[PDB]
């Protein structure tokens, strides 16, 4: 087994080094000569490729940066001059300055924190790892890694009865109700009586058919007291550990 | 006969010409030297395809960089990998990722090595270092969960260039924590059993009232796809880092959270005891005029 893999390794090294691409022992001295014809600067490119991050060394006290890698421009669309010559407190979300003070406070101790940085007002979430190196400075790489409510539909969560236990803001545009008006009440209360039974049937089925998505339509009573036709597609959500029925997840869509 | 002494000296020269410390390179195996040279210059090929102060980038990293091939060959691992995984760079470079990862994740790894180009997953890799720094042997290795984030590349044929970060155990933490971070304890179904006092000044919840409540009722539903997966991963790997989600605040609105869940075990019966979550509050209360759940409406 050893001989075959050794020969395959020599062949790989020959197929890899193209300047004798066929003797044997000379391949090794050739490989050393082709290796001496060449690993430091490319680690930054590897970090930028995998993690989409940039290095920066920042003064621990004043927050003024003392160095910033060029990769700040790929990451945050920000010129190197915009970062060099300023403090991190200016390059971060205002509500994020306090945390920064706790992270920049003071020692080769590590540092790991998340913060919203300004990019080229638009803020982006940046995960910063690094360590404290006296120069006191913090040398750290920071990397980059739905919000629909803040409108044809809105999603809601219900208990088994139908009581709104959660509603996203889109309701205020679809049915016209404030979330407080729907929460705490059963969905059948907002149904035209001629449809109520049908609705209830679905709520008995989505529980009886656990994990399957059913869809029923009914005339929702809107804030303007209109009978707005609506297609609710709902399913039962289950706790991945104990399979515990957690709530019925409905998606009420104006139709 | 003398060719052997010439062969040993050229192997020694090859080991020394690899960018490595002179000690570990000088004292190495011949097949290992072959592996390392092949992997180094194949990684150089990939790096020329990509590009077309080392201690700073390496130590300012809560993880190690690994480029694996489409076949699963780990053609390069950053030098600091040992610091996190115990296994040194020399011990793993050139070998298959499948030979040092949990088999139950292999398919997932297999699914991520193929072929959008962004990849973000969790994998259980072999580790021989402990929380004391004492490195042990492969016969007694433990599974360490690594969050791998990176990109797949068609270098001329594929390469998963990922950054793999461990998820720190809540009991052993050498990194400081800010006032915007709080702890929580959960049963294995993610129901609250304990949470910090900081949640009061951060999210408004009294730490006692959250007890026994399912955490599935306290996050904005628009993040469920993440949460579920996280929980599932937390149940299949013992560790996970959530994405950035919204936890509904006390009196309306939500706060942005990223939490690292780790399943812990009672050491006397070795059964899953509970899940410890280190929750990083990423913002103030947003949309505090918009209540979403009954827990906010009942709270006036
Ligand atoms: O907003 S929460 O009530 N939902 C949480 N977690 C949660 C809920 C449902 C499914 C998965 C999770 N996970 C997030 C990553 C680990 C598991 C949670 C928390 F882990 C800590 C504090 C507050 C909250």
């Amino acid at each position: 087994r050893r001989r075959n893999k050794m020969t395959a390794y020599i062949t790989e090294l020959s197929d890899m080094v193209p300047t004798c691409s066929p003797d044997k022992l000379t391949i090794l001295r050739m490989a050393v000569s082709h290796m001496k014809s060449l690993t430091d600067q490319e680690l930054k490119h590897l970090i930028l490729e995998a993690a989409d991050g940039f290095l920066f060394i920042v003064s621990c006290e004043t927050g003024r940066v003392v160095y910033v890698s060029d990769s700040v421009t790929p990451v945050l669309n920000q010129p190197q001059s915009e970062w060099f010559g300023s403090t991190l407190y200016d390059q971060v979300h205002p509500d994020d300055v306090d945390k920064l003070r706790e992270q920049l406070s003071t020692m080769g101790s590590r540092r790991s924190f998340i913060c919203r940085m300004r990019c080229g007002p638009h803020f982006v979430v940046v995960h910063c790892t690094g360590y404290i190196k006296a120069w006191f400075c913090l040398v750290a790489i920071g990397r980059l890694q739905n919000c629909t409510d803040m409108p044809t539909e809105f999603i809601s969560r219900h208990n088994i009865e139908g009581i709104f236990t959660f509603v996203d803001h889109r309701c205020v545009a679809t049915v016209g109700y404030q979330p407080q008006e729907l929460l705490g009440k059963n969905i059948v209360e907002f149904c035209h009586p001629e449809d109520q039974q049908l609705l209830r049937d679905s709520f008995q089925q989505v529980v009886k058919l656990k994990g399957q998505v059913l869809s029923v339509m009914f005339r929702f009573r809107s804030k303007t007291r209109e009978w707005l036709w609506m297609r609710t597609s709902s399913f039962t959500f289950q706790n991945p550990y104990s399979d515990e029925i957690e709530y019925i997840i409905c998606t009420n869509t104006n139709v | 006969r003398c060719r052997r002494s010439k062969e040993t000296e050229v192997f020694y020269e090859l080991a020394h010409e690899l960018p490595l410390p002179h000690s570990v390179s000088s004292h190495l195996d011949k097949a290992s030297i072959m592996r390392l040279a092949i992997s180094f210059l194949r990684t150089h090929k990939l790096l020329s395809s990509v590009c077309s102060m080392d201690n700073l980038y390496l130590k300012a990293l809560e993880g190690f960089i690994a480029v694996v091939t489409q076949d699963g060959d780990m053609i390069f691992l950053s030098e600091n990998i040992s610091k996190f995984m115990g296994l040194t760079q020399v011990e793993l470079t050139g070998h298959s990722i499948f030979d040092f990862t949990h088999p139950c994740d292999h398919e997932e790894i297999r699914e991520n090595l193929t072929l959008s180009t962004e990849r973000d997953f969790f994998m259980r890799m072999k580790c021989t270092v402990t929380n004391r720094g004492r490195t042990v042997n492969l016969k007694s290795a433990t599974w360490k969960v690594l969050h791998c984030t990176g990109q797949v590349r068609v270098y001329n044929l594929s390469c998963l260039i990922i950054m793999c970060e461990p998820i720190q155990h809540p009991s052993h933490m050498d990194i400081p924590l800010d006032s915007k971070t709080f702890l929580s304890r959960h049963s294995m179904d993610m129901k609250f059993t304990y949470c910090d006092d900081r949640i009061l000044e951060l999210i408004g919840y009294h730490p006692e009232e959250l007890l026994g409540r399912s955490a599935y009722e306290f996050y904005h539903a628009l993040d469920s796809e993440n949460m579920t997966k996280s929980h599932q991963n937390l149940c299949t790997k013992g560790q996970v880092v959530s994405g950035q989600y919204r936890m509904l605040a006390k009196h309306g609105g939500y706060v942005w959270l990223e939490t690292q869940g780790t399943v812990i075990y009672n050491p006397r019966n070795l059964q899953p005891q509970c899940i410890m979550c280190v929750n990083y509050v990423l913002s103030e209360i947003e949309k505090n005029d918009v209540v979403f759940s009954m827990d906010q409406t009942e709270s006036l």
